[PDB]
C-alpha cells in the first residue's frame, strides 16, 4: 500500500481519507499527519480538511492557528487573511478556545503578521478592557457601600454591650475574664480542639470533627475539580476566593 | 558695574542649520537637546557669553541682576533659541512653555521632564510624524515604554490605544500589549479579592451579631 | 497586652517591617481577618506575607491549609510583578541589588516551596503562576517535583531540542517516545538515531510506520537533490 501511494499522484479525496486511517479513532493523530503532510506540501487543502471535520478539533483550530500562519508568503497563499479572519479567528473567539494572552503569545511568535489582524485584537482587547473596567467599577461600588454599613452595624453591637468585658467562645459558651476564665493555661487545650470550653470531660469517643474536616475536604476537592473542569476553567481564583468568602477561616 | 554687563549683555543664522541637522536624527535615546546644544557650541560666540557667565557665576546672589539680564536675554533673542545659551538649566529665570522649542524638532530627555498625565496623546500623535518605515514604530515603543506607569486612567488608556499604528507587526507592541493585559488582570484579581475580604468581615460581623442573638 | 502594645506601632508608627515582626512574635491569633483588612489596605506584600508565613505553622485539619498557602504563593508572585514593574520603572544599582533581591525572594520562593512542598500541592500553583507568564519560575517548581511529564512538553513546544533529547533520555517508560518520536525525527534524524540507538529498550516494531513516513519524507526531499539527496534516508537505513 505504501508502494502504491507513492507510486499514485494527483488523487484528491477527502472523505476516503479519513475512513482509510486504519483504526480510524485517531483523529488527533489523523491531523498531526495531515499538518506534517502540509509542511511537506501545503496546498489549503487543511481548511478543506478542518471543514469536512470540525467537531473535537478545538485543538486541531489551534494547531492551525499556527500552521495556517507559520510563513508569510504560505499565510498569502491562504486566501490572505480575510478566510482566517471570518473562519478561524472568530469560531476560536467564539468558543472559548483558549485564553487571550494564549493566543496573542501564539501570534507573536511569527514575525510577519499584518496589523489588520492585530487591529482585530486590539478591538477585541478594548471591548475586554470595557467589560473589566465594567465590572471592577460595580465591584468597588458595592465594596465601598458593604464595608460602610459592615463598620456602622458593628460599631452598633459594640456600643450596645454575667456583663464584665470578656470574650465569649465562639461555639456555645461565654464567662467573665476577671472571674479567673482568662489565661486558664494547660496549653490552651490546643484552641481547645476548635471548639467552645467545655470546661468538662463527657467521653462519648471523638468523631463529629473527623467527620466534619472530611466532608470538608471532599467538598472542597470535588469544587475544585468540578470548577476546573467547568466552571473555573481558567485558574482556581474566583474559585479559591469563594470558597475562603465562605468562612474557611472558621476562627470559631 | 552692572552697566559693564549690560554692555556686555549689548555686545539666528546657523542656529536653524543646527536645528534642521539635529531633527535629522531620530534615535529615541539620542543626546539630549541641552546636549545636542552643547556639542554644537563646542563644533562652533560663546567667548562672549562666557565672559558674561564669569559675571553670571559671580552672581550666583545677584537675583534683581539676574532678572535683569533674563530679561535682557529676551529682548536680545535670536530666534528664540539663543536664551538656552544663556539660561541651559534657568528656564524658571523668566515649564508649561518649553515644548514650543524643547520638543520641537526631537528632544526626549525635555518629554520625559515636561510630561504629564494630559497632553500626553497629542505628544504621541506629534511624533507619529516620523513617517519611518520602523524607526518611528521603535521610537513610539521606547516613549511608551519609558513612562509607562504615566498612563493610569482607563479612558486615557483606550485612547492611547485607539490611535496606535495599523501597519505595524504585532510582535513589536506584543509586550507592551501583554503588561497592559497582566496589570488589568491584577487589578480585577486585587479588586476581586478586597471584595472577599470584605464579604468575610460583613460574614464574621453577622456571625457575632447572631452569638449575641443566642446571649439572650 | 503584647497585642495591644502592637495597635499602638500600627495606628500610629505604621513601622511593620518592626511592629508586624514583633506582632508576629504572638503564639495564637484569633483576629486574623481583622488584622489583615487593615494590613490589606496598607498593601505591603512583605508584611502580609511575615504575618501568614508563621500563620501557615497552624496545621489545622489541613485542606485549608492549601487554601492559605493558594493566597501565600500568589502573594509572593504579587510582589515579584510590583518589584519587576518597579525594576522596570527606571527614569540602579540597589534597583539591580533589588532585582538580585527579586532573585534572592524567587530562591526564598523556592525556599519557601522546598519547606512545606509536602503540605502544599495541589497543581494550582501551576494554573496559578501560568496566567502572570514568568516561565522561570514554573521551570524550578517543575525541576523542584520529579514529573517531568510538563517539563518534556514545554521543552518540545519551545524547541530546546537538545533539553528534550536530554530529559527523554532519562526517561525510561518507552511509551513516550514511541508516541511522540516522528516529530524529533523529523526535526533531526542524526541525533535521534544515535539517542535511539544508545537509549535501548526500544522494540524495533513500534515506529515501523514512523520509519516508513521518515522514508518517504527523505524520497520526497531527494526528489530535487543529487549529492546527499538520501542523506536523510541514508541516516534511517543505518538505524
Amino acid at each position: 500500500s505504501h508502494m502504491d501511494q507513492s507510486s499514485a499522484s494527483a488523487k484528491d479525496k477527502t472523505k476516503i481519507d479519513i475512513a482509510s486511517f486504519a483504526n480510524d479513532n485517531p483523529e488527533m493523530d489523523l491531523l498531526s499527519t495531515f499538518r506534517a503532510m502540509t509542511l511537506n506540501e501545503e496546498p489549503s487543502t487543511c481548511l478543506k480538511f478542518l471543514e469536512k471535520y470540525g467537531t473535537e478539533e478545538p485543538k486541531l483550530l489551534q494547531v492551525a492557528l499556527s500552521y495556517f500562519v507559520s510563513n508569510k508568503l504560505i499565510f498569502k497563499e491562504m486566501g490572505g487573511n480575510e478566510v482566517l479572519k471570518e473562519k478561524v479567528l472568530r469560531p476560536i473567539i467564539e468558543g472559548e478556545r483558549m485564553p487571550l494572552l494564549d493566543i496573542i503569545k501564539a501570534l507573536s511568535r511569527t514575525n510577519v503578521a499584518h496589523f489588520g489582524l492585530i487591529q482585530d485584537i486590539i478591538i477585541d482587547h478594548v471591548k475586554t478592557e470595557d467589560t473589566e473596567i465594567k465590572r471592577n467599577e460595580k465591584l468597588i461600588e458595592s465594596y465601598d457601600k458593604e464595608l460602610k454599613e459592615k463598620n456602622k452595624k458593628l460599631k452598633n453591637t459594640i456600643n450596645s454591650d454575667l456583663d464584665i468585658p470578656v470574650v465569649f467562645f465562639k461555639c456555645g459558651h461565654i464567662y467573665h475574664q476577671h472571674c479567673l476564665n482568662e489565661e486558664e493555661d494547660t496549653l490552651e487545650s490546643e484552641r481547645k480542639l476548635f471548639k467552645c470550653p467545655k470546661c468538662l470531660v463527657d467521653l462519648e469517643t471523638s468523631n463529629k470533627l473527623f467527620e466534619a474536616q472530611h466532608e470538608v475536604v471532599e467538598k472542597n476537592d470535588l469544587l475544585n475539580f468540578a470548577l476546573n473542569s467547568e466552571e473555573g476553567s481558567r485558574d482556581r481564583f474566583k474559585v479559591i476566593t469563594e470558597f475562603l468568602g465562605r468562612g474557611a477561616i472558621s476562627y470559631s | 558695574s552692572k552697566f559693564l554687563f549690560n554692555y556686555y549683555l549689548a555686545k539666528w543664522s546657523i542656529l536653524g542649520d543646527f536645528i534642521k541637522e539635529y531633527k535629522d536624527d531620530f534615535a529615541y535615546d539620542k543626546t539630549d537637546i541641552t546636549n545636542f546644544i552643547h556639542i554644537k557650541l563646542k563644533h562652533s560666540f560663546s567667548k562672549y557669553y562666557e565672559k558674561c557667565e564669569n559675571l553670571k557665576s559671580e552672581n550666583e546672589k545677584d537675583d534683581e541682576f539676574i532678572n535683569f539680564t533674563f530679561d535682557e536675554i529676551s529682548k536680545i533673542d535670536k530666534e528664540h533659541i539663543l536664551t538656552l545659551l544663556f539660561f541651559p538649566n534657568e528656564l524658571t529665570n523668566w515649564s508649561e512653555e518649553l515644548l514650543k522649542i524643547y520638543l520641537s524638532f526631537n528632544d526626549f530627555r525635555s518629554v520625559e521632564k515636561y510630561i504629564g498625565k494630559q497632553n500626553l496623546v497629542a505628544v504621541m500623535k506629534q511624533y507619529l510624524d516620523i513617517s519611518s518605515l520602523n524607526y518611528s514604530v521603535e521610537l513610539v515603543t521606547n516613549l511608551l515604554q519609558r513612562n509607562f506607569e504615566l498612563l493610569d486612567d482607563t479612558d486615557i488608556q483606550l485612547k492611547i490605544l485607539e490611535t496606535i499604528p495599523s501597519v505595524f507587526p504585532v510582535q513589536t507592541i506584543s509586550e507592551l500589549l501583554l503588561k497592559v493585559l497582566i496589570k488589568y488582570q491584577e487589578k480585577k484579581e486585587e479588586s476581586n479579592l478586597r471584595k472577599c475580604l470584605l464579604k468575610n468581615q460583613i460574614s464574621i460581623s453577622d456571625e457575632l451579631s447572631r452569638n449575641f442573638d443566642s446571649q439572650g | 497586652v503584647k497585642l495591644s502594645k502592637a495597635m499602638y506601632l500600627f495606628h500610629t508608627a505604621k513601622d511593620f517591617h518592626s511592629a508586624a515582626q514583633t506582632l508576629g512574635s504572638m503564639k495564637d491569633l484569633s483576629h486574623f481577618g481583622e488584622i489583615a483588612l487593615n494590613f490589606l489596605q496598607i498593601k505591603d506584600y512583605n508584611d502580609l506575607n511575615v504575618i501568614l508565613i508563621k500563620q501557615l505553622d497552624n496545621v489545622p485539619w489541613k485542606s485549608t491549609q492549601v487554601v492559605l498557602s493558594s493566597w501565600i504563593i500568589w502573594n509572593f508572585m504579587k510582589q515579584l510583578n510590583d518589584i519587576e514593574l518597579k525594576i522596570n520603572t527606571t527614569k540602579e544599582d540597589n534597583l539591580l541589588n533589588w532585582n538580585l533581591n527579586l532573585k534572592e525572594k524567587s530562591n526564598e520562593l523556592t525556599k519557601f516551596l522546598e519547606s512545606h512542598l509536602e503540605k502544599l500541592d495541589n497543581e494550582t500553583v501551576y494554573q496559578i503562576m501560568s496566567k502572570q507568564n514568568r516561565q522561570n519560575e514554573l521551570l524550578i517548581f517543575a525541576s523542584l517535583i520529579n514529573d517531568m511529564k510538563f517539563l518534556l512538553s514545554f521543552w518540545i513546544d519551545q524547541g530546546n531540542w537538545y533539553e528534550s533529547l536530554k530529559i527523554l533520555l532519562t526517561i525510561n517508560n518507552h511509551d513516550l517516545v514511541y508516541k511522540y518520536s516522528l516529530i524529533l525525527l523529523l526535526n533531526s534524524p542524526e541525533a535521534t538515531v544515535s539517542t535511539w540507538m544508545k537509549i535501548k529498550d526500544l522494540d524495533p516494531n513500534k515506529l515501523i510506520p514512523t520509519i516508513l513516513k521518515f522514508f518517504t519524507n527523505w524520497q520526497n526531499n531527494s526528489k530535487l537533490i543529487t549529492n546527499i539527496s538520501e542523506y536523510p534516508e541514508n541516516y534511517s537505513l543505518t538505524y
